[PDB]
């Protein structure tokens, strides 16, 4: 039933008693359910030591990952770049799938097709959906560059995408000079940040492989930045923002903001800026490219330095105070242009906020998850904050970047009760927040899953989410935020502190009870 | 929009195409005519989509796994191969559901076989047993498992049949192997269909000889109902206060039980004739049980689908029925006193799936809308005979359209709301029109039923007369 | 008692048994306290209508108001220009209430002198004191300039601040060219934002009036911009950006945007930044004056229409998006500079985040206060939202201000359930969102004190607390946000639909119960 | 470090002031010599400030309301005059209690007359009138009202005291005028002197017929302790473990009915001398209730404590006294373990206001931690006396020190920590140096008490060591 004045969604119309009442008989009539107290039981279970031991043998069996797979890492890539369309060689469920996670992320268009491989193709291989998608695809959506990944059946199977191109402009099906970049980018290997990285060395190479003889290094006076895989639309805005304010010439290597950014007034822009086909081209005569997170930009560097011959300095992540220094450092020395007197001042406004909140950050105890870089520039900047990161997750990580993390922590006190865990999940987490239990998470939405677990053993047991990463499903506009510099540095140090203060004041709230401590002013 | 001006449409629409993709897209494009009724003399469906032009399809894995599979609450599905298709789909769909999650419910989580290059080399049959076990140590309370396979599975020669039928021996344990690689097929459509043909072989005859349920002549079956929202909650509330007894509900808060029990019932009604026809057949053809479609979108539709249901049956339910009716009558009556004249003349262009394009369209009209436009993207010609008598003369139908298509039609044809996907939405609230997601609902619903129509008519009103959409201009351009 | 490794502070260490046992000894003892089935009778009752209607015919007594008295107006202001030390003639305890005040909302330095006027002054006057103190407070603290104001003990006993400055100059305590603007601020009348209207007019005057004979209006072809009584950073900031992005020549008067806001680098500066007095000086040479707070600077639009001669424009606050948008239009009329187009895409990311978010705020329910202009500027982009803003309480409001948000509410289908009040505190405020209950609250840090007696009610009766407006003591680092034009209106929107958001999440986060809505994705 | 560098720092800073401020200012600037004990010798105080100089004081209304009167938690008080000092008073101190606020408690509530301009013509005396009435009607369950007066109250010639007594008896409730106006005095010392004589003239004699309680000989008040953070909570505790009967807290976690029953006590425990000294001494003299200081801030000061108040009872007492400290000895002695090679040789320079100055030395020395300056807002000679004993030699003292000279001390001092109040915390974290706020704990506490010694050391500890600190200078400056 419903009053017409009030209408109820799916919460709390399922609450009034005929709803409840139905779904009570559904369960006991014919849904043969565990009693509620085995239930009980084996969740009580779910939350011990002896189950996590258990749960840490685990070997084949994955359950609530931290990563995607690498075309998805393409995808995003290739959107960075002019009027470019992603292009995934393979089969067409991939693309839906990549289309709807971005789009849910972003709350924008994420443009992206297919060549719609199927079951024949497996046996003769995707030359023919080659080369009548291209022609299709650039027909239809008039791109300037299709840039070509691949699913993991077209991986499995084999198909030679360079030898697929070369036919499809060979028999007429795109002009010769049309650029068709591409890379192979396994679902099976590494993640969705290797897919990033294949995805933009397959684009350096595709434009200056065969042009290297008149280039200079230094001669356009400039520094490549390369982002890799970034869904924050401030980390591209601020750097650009930090290198202008610095006079710092600077061409940013695929650059998506525009693209998901674009304003609602009453036409759909397809495409919208991004790096264009000359930054490419004239990369190799920049003074040295800048890799904004190396730990997934390994195949990127190697071709930087091997073909361009670029020094590719050895920097971490912009993130937190000491890195963000060392990154306008060493882009000061690059360049000759001195740090300015607004990014100084800007500097003094993160310690000032700094010294401002350390008393309500101090020894908050933290588990959090996410990609390589931005895993560790976290760790890095909690330490800073007095912070103890307990639980480090990087389920795409490695052993090498596992022991950077580690010798972070071996060089801070409040290192000292942190443990790093590399190709462990969600459910690994899940028990870790029980057994040794956190103050808070810092993670993507699929956190929440984890919140409403604690909170199910006790209010008190309840670890709360804040969220950080990607992808956030279930905030709007987060997206639009900024982790990178100083600018990210203040936008997480609020962000952090403010949830200590919002979790205070709930557990303060009751009256007569915990509100003798419902101060005012904090 | 005149039929004459919409045939000029769609050939100026074509033009940009390549010869060959032109040749096929005509044949998915075509305009309602009340003199033909045969959509296969109009327009044909259910054919690969052309290469490179932005098809909104899914694979046969979102159609086994994320539609039909993933549902079932207390089984636990195994996304078998690489890691991605299962995060992408995870939590995705609202598939509702009561259950204490990780422990004796399992379907927002993520089960996966992680494929590494390994597995690609040497196979993924020996990883698979190994997850198995893994899978009975640490979730104890499940009630089977399922295997859904991602493309590689069936392109390196597994046996997922063979490691299902060794580890169910082994362990006493329901374990369904589905052949639902995204290569297979030309859309979620043959994932439907697989996933059928896998509770028949694997679930559906476990009782089939057993005699213990206590059967009742009103027992019924709700099939192809995914609870979006909570649909099939507000749907069976009707159904028992009409009298009859909802043994089972597939698959939307769905138990492997009920599914087991579904042979005992008297009559199933099928929601979801797309995806749930081929087990419906069959039950039919094993069991003898009749099954029926039925529409409860709307006041109109799901009146007319009760009395029907309620004619299956004696006096008693037909005489609970105009019980059910009348109890109802005056909330969905103030529901459209309230919100009709504020949607009355409004034109909608529709673009879905499989069942909701044709299915909606009553709900539309009850609250004085108009349907200019529908189209799916899987369905088969069957579907579309029955679109036909339910759109208008003149309307536009689109199979499997493409991006570039979607947004010429709505450029021309001017509608004043859209209803379709999240791959749809952003586009076309940047050109100033207002969008209902009308497969998650929007993270509202349920719209099924009576209650379901409340929101249904509050929701349309909220986003067509938003104050956000007379803003898009900035008043010095 | 306490276990070294985890220390417990005031909450939770009092809930341990032997402290609970301890205070349940006092109460029963000592403190003859009324019985708990008293206490929750009479907490019931001032729920009720019945309640509100005695509540409501309050003529004498106010209960936790929502406003403060002139002087902390003047302060600010003051503040506002280059090198100058805010002076508040009269009794010292005051001038501790107004710098503890902003230092707990700004967390800075807040820097103002007294003239410590005491027993003996309220006799015979306050002129030693400001002889001396002028003096003391200029070779001390070495201001360009001392702004003055009054505490009510100086109003009331009628220093002539005019002839006790030209007396102290007279006599050799300040030099005669050094500057020292005064303004009356009584504390009686109206409220801090009457101070700063006060103070502001007082320094124009100072500036100005004497030398208006060279003038000519327009001949800098600059723009005079007012901000009146702000205390968000990014307010400053953002009018600054917006006007620069134009090409758009401007005098900020009053600008405390770089004193508000120093770095922490090891100097403490008690000055930075700031209006300076040749901007003063120039301004009637500027095209016009622009009041971005008309309903407190009603003497201060006075003195510039009647003296400077602008023709100041009838403009609303710029607070979301059709006022930002007749805000700019009016500039670009005034100083002949077209809109360019990223503020036009601004505006459209702004639209499209309205979009995007429209169905978590349609028909939202808020209870509001704050100052005149934030109040208004805030019903009326809720308006644009589709929010419903059914309680707007001013407590310094007018009756012709409440005129004219009734009209802006009659504007709209989504004001039809608003009721404007003015003279009403929080105390009324709380009987109405129990009576008449909200979704939210917008409003101070005043507010978390009826989410608390809300709650108490019971959890489905309580109001969330939104923080926005002045001051916010509770949470860190919020000073720092931006509510004025598009940026200022996409920070709103975002901690609207997050706080909606948070709070579902919250309702459905119940295992087995409510869950069935805990969304992934929203 | 050195007396004569101490004493021609005093100079340099003086330099810059003018004649009569620097003459004045001299006499509240001194360096300890423990060869003068009577600050009768060195240094002036409890005089008024000097104008334009930046004080850090307050008024007689903040030592009323604010401090003496706010507290007590059944009574609601009328900050009476224009809307300000209501408003910036509002839950400013952390005076803990336990209460339904709004209906039987109503601390960090402000009820205000918020003067107009009509009401300084015609005067607020029938406003207050009404007033009354309506508080009444409103808040059933208050047990009493206190009238905080602002500033033009006495300027305009209101009558309160009239008010009070008529309404007074007209509703058989207790209603205290309190004449506060922040002009009278120097500081929110004579408030606390004011508000004492309310006390002492309007509520402390209700029942000095009454013979109902039930005494023992183990009754005491605590006497000025506003339990900051619960400082009063953690105190008693300890007082009672030790077979004591706390009666009445004064006036943290107070109530008017706790008021009435101190005078039936055995022995006023003061903790808070310079607040609180006024009504000891008047309960010695009308009731013969003797009265001590005590010291709860650190272990060793705390345990002192103990033993001298159980001194003054019987050998039961005494001996559950040895049994707390020895219970508690433990527990200190892991927080010393832990924190004091953290802090020791750091030093810290205070400013405060009446007692926590000199009364929170002994805790820092627990740490191993040197107070090389301290100074008070507003204290008197007999405070200064207390201060040479516990303070150091050649070290700084400053009385109602000023902005600059604050400033400027810290600069050439150069100390590890300084512990003083909001107005002066962000100036010197900007200068780089760690600050905890000593009126609020820093929204922290308990610091009395031994469960108290806990948290100051911890949060010492916080704060002193803090990566922050090591980042003020960027690394290309630098
Ligand atoms: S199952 Fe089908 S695409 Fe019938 S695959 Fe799809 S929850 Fe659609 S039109 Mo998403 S044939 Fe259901 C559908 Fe309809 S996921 Fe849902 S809304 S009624
Ligand atoms: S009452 Fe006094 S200024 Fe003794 S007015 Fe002040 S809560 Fe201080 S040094 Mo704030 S004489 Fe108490 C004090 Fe000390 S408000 Fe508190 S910390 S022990
Ligand atoms: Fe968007
Ligand atoms: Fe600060």
């Amino acid at each position: 039933s419903q009053q017409v004045d009030k209408i109820k969604a799916s919460y709390p119309l399922f609450l009034d008693q005929d709803y409840k009442d139905m779904l009570a008989k559904k369960r006991d009539g014919f849904e043969e359910k565990y009693p509620q107290d085995k239930i009980d039981e084996v969740f009580q279970w779910t939350t011990t030591k002896e189950y996590q031991e258990l749960n840490f043998q685990r070997e084949a069996l994955t359950v609530n990952p931290a990563k995607a797979c690498q075309p998805l890492g393409a995808v995003l890539c290739a959107l960075g770049f002019e009027k470019t369309m992603p292009y995934v060689h393979g089969s067409q469920g991939c693309v839906a799938y990549y289309r709807s996670y971005f789009n849910r992320h972003f709350r924008e268009p994420v443009s992206c097709v297919s060549d719609s491989m199927t079951e024949d193709a497996a046996v003769f291989g995707g030359q023919q959906n080659m080369k009548d998608g291209l022609q299709n695809c650039k027909a239809t959506y008039k791109p300037d560059m299709i840039a070509v990944s691949t699913t993991c059946m077209a991986e499995v199977i084999g198909d030679d995408l360079n030898a697929f191109i070369n036919n499809s402009k060979k028999e007429g099906f795109i002009p010769d000079e049309f650029p068709v970049p591409f890379a192979h980018t396994p679902a099976f290997v590494g993640s969705h940040v290797t897919g990033w990285d294949n995805m933009f060395e397959g684009i350096a190479r595709y434009f200056t492989l065969k042009s290297m003889d008149d280039k200079v290094v230094g001669s356009n006076k400039k520094i490549n930045i390369v982002p890799g895989f970034e869904t924050y639309l401030g980390n591209f805005r601020v750097i650009k923002r930090m290198l202008s304010e610095m006079g710092v010439g600077y061409s940013l290597l695929s650059d998506p903001e525009e693209v998901l950014d674009t304003p609602a007034d009453g036409q759909f822009r397809m495409y919208a800026g991004g790096t264009t086909q000359e930054e490419m081209k004239d990369a190799p005569n920049a003074l040295n490219t800048v890799l904004l997170q190396p730990w997934h930009l390994e195949k990127t560097k190697k071709f930087v330095e091997g073909t361009w011959k670029h020094e590719v300095p050895k920097l971490n992540i912009p993130m937190g105070l000491d890195w963000t220094d060392e990154f306008l450092m060493k882009v000061s020395e690059i360049s000759g242009q001195p740090i300015p007197a607004s990014l100084t001042k800007e500097r003094g406004r993160l310690v000032d906020m700094m010294t401002d909140s350390h008393t309500w950050l101090h020894g908050k105890r933290f588990a959090l998850w996410g990609d390589p870089d931005f895993v560790m520039g976290l760790v890095k900047f909690l330490l800073e904050l007095g912070c103890e990161p307990v639980h480090i997750l990087c389920h795409n990580g490695n052993k090498r970047w596992k022991k950077a993390v580690d010798a972070i922590l071996a060089a801070s006190p409040y290192g000292k009760n942190a443990t790093v865990y590399i190709g462990k999940d969600l459910w690994h987490l899940r028990s870790l927040v029980f057994t040794d239990k956190p103050d808070f998470m810092i993670g993507n939405s699929y956190g929440k899953f984890i919140q409403r677990d604690t909170l199910h053993k006790g209010k008190e047991f309840e670890v709360p989410l804040i969220r950080i990463g990607f992808p956030i499903f279930d905030r709007h506009h987060l997206h639009r935020s900024t982790t990178l510099g100083y600018e990210g540095a203040m936008q997480i140090l609020t962000t952090l502190v403010n949830s200590i203060l919002e979790r205070l004041d709930e557990e303060t709230r009751g009256m007569q009870a915990t509100d003798y401590n419902h101060d005012l002013v904090r | 929009m005149s039929r004459e001006e919409v045939e000029s449409l769609i050939q100026e629409v074509l033009e940009v195409y390549p010869e060959k993709a032109r040749k096929d897209r005509n044949k998915h494009l075509a305009v309602n005519d009340p003199a033909v009724t045969q959509s296969k003399k109009c327009i044909i469906s259910n054919k690969k989509s052309q290469p490179g032009l932005m098809t909104i399809r899914g694979c046969a894995y979102a159609g086994s796994k994320g539609v039909v599979w993933g549902p079932i609450k207390d089984m636990i599905h195994i996304s078998h191969g690489p890691v991605g298709c299962g995060q992408y789909s995870r939590a995705g769909r609202r598939n509702y559901y009561i259950g204490t999650t990780g422990v004796n419910a399992f379907v927002t989580m993520n089960f996966t076989s992680d494929f590494q290059e390994k597995d690609i080399v040497f196979g993924g049959d020996k990883k698979l047993a190994k997850l198995i076990d893994e899978v009975e140590t640490l979730f104890p309370l499940n009630k089977g498992i399922s295997v859904q396979s991602e493309c590689p599975i069936g392109l390196i020669g597994d046996d997922i049949e063979s490691v299902s039928k060794v580890k169910g021996a082994e362990l006493s344990k329901t374990i369904v192997p589905v052949r639902c690689e995204g290569f297979r097929g030309v859309s979620q459509s043959l994932g439907h269909h697989i996933a059928n043909d896998a509770v028949r072989d694997w679930v559906l005859g476990k009782r089939d000889e057993d005699t213990t349920f206590a059967s009742t002549p009103y027992d019924v079956a709700i099939i192809g109902d995914y609870n979006i929202g909570g649909d099939a909650w507000s749907s069976r509330i009707l159904l028992e206060e009409m009298g009859l007894r909802c043994v089972a509900q597939w698959s939307g808060d769905g138990s492997i039980s009920e599914i087991e029990l579904t042979p005992k019932v008297k009559l199933n009604l099928v929601h979801c004739y797309r995806s749930m026809n081929y087990i419906s057949r069959h039950m039919e053809e094993k069991y003898g049980i009749p099954w029926m479609e039925y529409n409860f979108f709307g006041p109109t539709k799901t009146i007319e689908s009760l009395r029907a249901i309620a004619a299956k049956f004696d006096e008693s339910i037909q005489k609970k029925c105009e019980e059910v009716i009348a109890k109802y009558k005056p909330e969905w009556e103030a529901v459209v006193a309230k919100y009709r004249p504020r949607l009355e003349g409004k034109r909608v262009m529709l673009y879905i799936g499989g069942l909701r394009p044709r299915h909606v369209i009553g709900a539309y009209e009850d609250l004085g809308m108009e349907v200019v436009g529908t189209g799916y993207e899987f369905a088969h010609n069957d579907d579309y005979d029955r679109t036909m008598k339910e759109m208008g003369d003149s309307t536009l139908l689109y199979d499997d359209v493409t991006g570039y298509e979607f947004e010429e039609f709505v450029k021309r044809i001017k509608p004043d709301l859209i209803g379709s996907g999240i791959k749809e939405k952003f586009i076309f609230q940047k050109m100033g029109i207002p969008f209902r997601e009308m497969h998650s609902w929007d993270y509202s619903g349920p719209y099924h039923g009576f209650d379901g129509f409340a929101i249904f008519a509050r929701d349309m009103d909220m986003t067509l007369n938003n104050p956000c959409w007379k803003k898009l201009q900035a008043p010095w351009e």
